[PDB]
């Protein structure tokens, strides 16, 4: 999904709000802030109502301006609440009643997702690969900066996981795939307009193809 | 007005409403969120990654295990966990500086780095470090010479990373405890280099 959450490479932001080893304060800076992750785990492990990938996607489905002005932990409050309503566990009415006021949620999905690709390749360390030049409207764990770009494999995972573009929509056809650490030269991704050296993206097998 | 924020109840009211709506239906076990709060605050900690770095700095065989099978090395210490089941450690060298981000959200090796800090989840870091890591690090107080390649790891799948920083000179013969103290959260993320007093 080419949403505003895909921020890598956007220009115009200012300084990162941190100096190395500065005090970052306590883990939680408000008494509610442990609730979004804890209730996410409740939903995944105790209720079996959704996957972690569905939480990433429902946060990507926040209305774009809403995403941009909402603090991190609050995005996950909104996301988990949205999934609880979508999965039929809660209603928006009871959430607003309890909250004493408006509780706008993420927007409905505009994609049903897609299955784990039927045809993929097992790649080896050192091989050159291209990120598939594909556009996916639903969830995908490919940041747009690397779409269509070529890099080299530095690692193939020894474990396999459900394809995000499927499990992120709650589909039954996510299968399992390994991922690959793909190393890109900075100039491959941003031409001369970078000060970096290389970028390694951890890409599902189904996002890749041989570079020839 | 145009581009205005939607009306919203106070976020604390909304978060606690979410809790109460679920808890009142019996869907949240007794002490379940309190238990996670404690795990997040007390167990998941960059002190664990600092222990791993100090061990690697003084034990070549563990260093090699950590760099080839990070999951195995971490499991020896009992520190596998949520968002820390498939661990890869990346080695800084005199010509390479590694840095970790999650440009799409906040993905972090929770059990050995601790939950990510606010700044790592900022739009500034997520947008900028992938494209201009040298300037970001510099702004953050870390100068990386032009002779060093900077390599940014974008945590886009299930791999969870930690940086193994260079051991600085002036620490020869130090104990594991002494070494652990100078390996901070920021050194494990990759934006800082361990410092020794003079
Ligand atoms: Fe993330
Ligand atoms: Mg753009």
């Amino acid at each position: 999904m080419d949403g505003v959450h895909d921020l890598a490479g956007v220009q115009g932001f200012g300084k990162v709000p941190h100096t190395v080893n500065a005090d970052i304060g306590p883990t939680f800076h408000a008494e509610w802030e442990h609730l979004p992750y804890s209730l996410m785990f409740a939903g995944v492990a105790e209720l079996g109502a959704f996957s972690v990938d569905e939480v990433r996607y429902v946060v990507e489905r926040m209305e774009p301006r809403h995403y941009m002005m909402t603090p991190y932990y609050e995005r996950y409050v909104i996301g988990v609440a949205t999934l609880m309503v979508e999965k039929g566990i809660l209603t928006q009415d009871e959430l607003e009643s309890l909250a004493g006021g408006p509780f706008p949620l993420s927007r409905p999905s505009e994609s049903e997702g897609r299955p784990a690709p039927v045809e993929t390749t097992t790649f080896e360390v050192g091989q050159r690969v291209r990120v598939r030049d594909e556009y996916v409207p639903g969830h995908i764990r490919m940041p747009a900066y690397c779409r269509g770009r070529v890099g080299t494999i530095s690692h193939r995972t020894t474990e396999k996981w459900p394809f995000p573009d499927a499990i992120g929509h709650g589909r039954n056809d996510a299968g399992e795939e390994p991922t690959y650490h793909v190393k890109f030269a900075a100039e491959e991704l941003f031409g001369s307009d970078t000060d970096g050296g290389s970028v390694v993206v951890d890409l599902f097998e189904g996002y890749l193809e041989p570079a020839a | 007005t145009e581009n205005a924020a939607p009306a919203q109840a106070p976020v604390s009211d909304r978060a606690w409403a979410l809790f109460r709506a679920l808890d009142g239906k019996g869907l949240v076990p007794d002490g379940y969120v309190e238990g996670w709060k404690k795990t997040f605050e007390e167990d998941f900690s960059p002190r664990r990654g600092a222990e791993l770095v100090a061990r690697a700095w003084t034990d070549p065989e563990f260093r090699q295990l950590l760099l080839t099978d990070g999951t195995a090395a971490v499991a020896q210490y009992g520190y596998l966990g949520p968002n820390g089941e498939y661990i890869v450690a990346v080695e800084d060298t005199p010509t390479l500086k590694n840095v970790i981000v999650c440009s799409l959200c906040s993905c972090t090796a929770w059990p050995i780095l601790g939950l990510p800090p606010t700044w790592y989840k900022s739009f500034e870091y997520r947008a900028r470090v992938v494209r201009e890591p040298r300037k970001v690090l510099s702004e953050m107080g870390t100068e990386i010479a032009s002779d060093i390649e900077i390599r940014v790891y974008d945590t886009t799948a299930e791999t969870r990373y930690m940086v193994l920083p260079q051991r600085p000179a002036g620490t020869e013969g130090w104990s594991q405890e002494q070494l652990q103290e100078i390996v901070t959260k920021d050194c494990l993320i990759g934006v800082a280099i361990p410092q020794v007093p003079t």
